[PDB]
């Protein structure tokens, strides 16, 4: 239903899985969606190609992923022993269908 | 705790949380082991997010209220004193006030802090006009210059602050030196204020 | 397991279905192969966010696809009724794990 | 067919392909209603492929043999005559000569042609020191230019070679302008030259 593109979430950063004990919480970025936009050419050509037993046993998609052509710069937070991180590319900043 | 609420309401504001890694990210880094970071570039950075973030975020992770040390060491934390406050060399309080006042900026910051901040006697807040908000801007408005002041300790509700200096090798205007730190360091205006935004 | 990369195939125009009646061939090139770089911090955290149930339903991809980042100028070809046409992004010119 | 296979050897190769599609899309690009492309971009398009493509491609395109009609109006259409060849005013030979002979290279090239491409009564192939390549790309170098020539129609092995214009209105000067014509036209030297090719 809803089309790629960017979502947002409130997150304690120790719930992340990271290995930061900080308590603090981050907006959360990412690329959720359907790629409904009509196929390249390259992706029926491929699919064709597919179809026709024509490509070499190996995975190839032909089919776009939404995912993010854009990161966040940076976010900061300061931990439980009272010492500071950055963490840089943790969110999205931009999503494509690629 | 009331620290913690701040920094969420801080990093999940867009400039807020730009402004705040950035200067978290600058006063942060190390150049060497004897270099604990670029204290100019941290103090622009504290100047920067102190300027361009407005106080309702501002203001409530400096002046946030605190029961435990936990909080209170978040607090101290705020403007990375490691870098931007604690130095090799402890000046005496006076030759830091001369230096600040060979900069026109922290001369005139230093001065809107005196004006509202030093202690009344007549007033209930012991503050001018019970003027809380006029002192804790002046009081902000020090931080990342020469007379950047900072709670001295993590201490929940005994809260101290101090500019980096102290009134040793005072000679003969110890009297001076000391009365000019109090101003800081034993002002109930002060004091009242912080407490009170909270 | 081949990484992620171009790959080639000489193919006839008339046989990617694309409805040009060309007995021409084109070398047609594509993205394939395997993601397999240490996982970004930005996946981790998705995945670990998708797995503690955080996310909202849809979809949601917590791992690169391999897939072009740069695709072919033009390629053109004369058609069985002498007419000629010229295809704009045929083939991929760049893959990454995107 | 020969054509076919020369087209394919092109496309697989990068810089074939890439040169072949820009004259293409430019040759092939309509205008408006009265205009089937912009000629001027056409031709330098045609000129860049023919001077920046080795001739182990190039030649192989324009003068491949063919045994049916398919194949030879593949070779009629490689510089997409519509655009680049043809017109809705056909000159005079002479007249076009003239407007060739202003442009450097055109002159130059047109001369290079007349020299390579001169039929001899003396030698086996009618062309001189039996130079059939120097011939052939004396032809290939006049593509582009306001001389170029093209095979007339889709006769598979009954080539004939022009380019357009006629020696119609040609006054006192008919049989000057023909012997220019037959230079393309009713040239053993070329027919030779493009039959042995394969």
């Amino acid at each position: 239903a809803r089309p790629c593109g960017l979502r947002e979430l409130e997150v304690r950063v120790s719930e992340l899985g990271l290995g930061y004990a900080s308590d603090e919480t981050v907006l959360f970025r990412y690329c959720a969606g359907a790629c409904e936009a009509a196929a390249r050419v390259y992706d029926l050509g491929l699919r064709r190609l597919r179809q026709r037993r024509r490509l070499r046993r190996e995975r190839v998609r032909a089919q776009p992923c939404c995912r993010p052509t854009a990161y966040e710069d940076e976010v900061s937070f300061l931990d439980a022993h009272s010492r500071y991180h950055t963490v840089h590319e943790l969110s999205a900043r931009e999503c494509a269908c690629v | 705790n009331h620290c913690l609420d701040a920094a969420k309401a801080c990093n999940l504001n867009d400039n807020c949380k730009k402004l705040r890694s950035s200067y978290i990210s600058i006063c942060n880094r190390e150049i060497s082991p004897t270099e604990r970071c670029n204290r100019r570039k941290c103090h622009k950075a504290l100047r920067q997010f102190f300027d361009r973030v407005p106080s309702e975020y501002t203001y409530r992770m400096l002046f946030c209220s605190c029961q435990d040390q936990a909080c209170a060491e978040r607090r101290r934390q705020t403007i990375l004193p490691s870098c931007s406050y604690e130095d090799k060399e402890k000046p005496n309080c006076l030759d830091l006030r001369g230096v600040c006042r060979t900069d026109h900026l922290c001369r005139s910051r230093l001065a809107d802090f005196h004006a509202n901040c030093r202690a009344s006697y007549q007033t209930v807040t012991s503050c001018p006009a019970d003027n809380y908000q006029a002192c804790l801007g002046s009081y902000a408005g020090m931080i990342g210059f020469d007379m950047t002041p900072n709670y001295v300790d993590s201490s929940p509700t005994g809260i101290v602050v101090s500019p980096w200096c102290s009134c040793r090798g005072s000679g003969n205007m110890e009297e001076e030196c000391e009365k000019f730190l109090r101003d800081f360091t034993e002002n109930p205006c002060l004091r009242n204020a912080i407490q009170a935004f909270g």
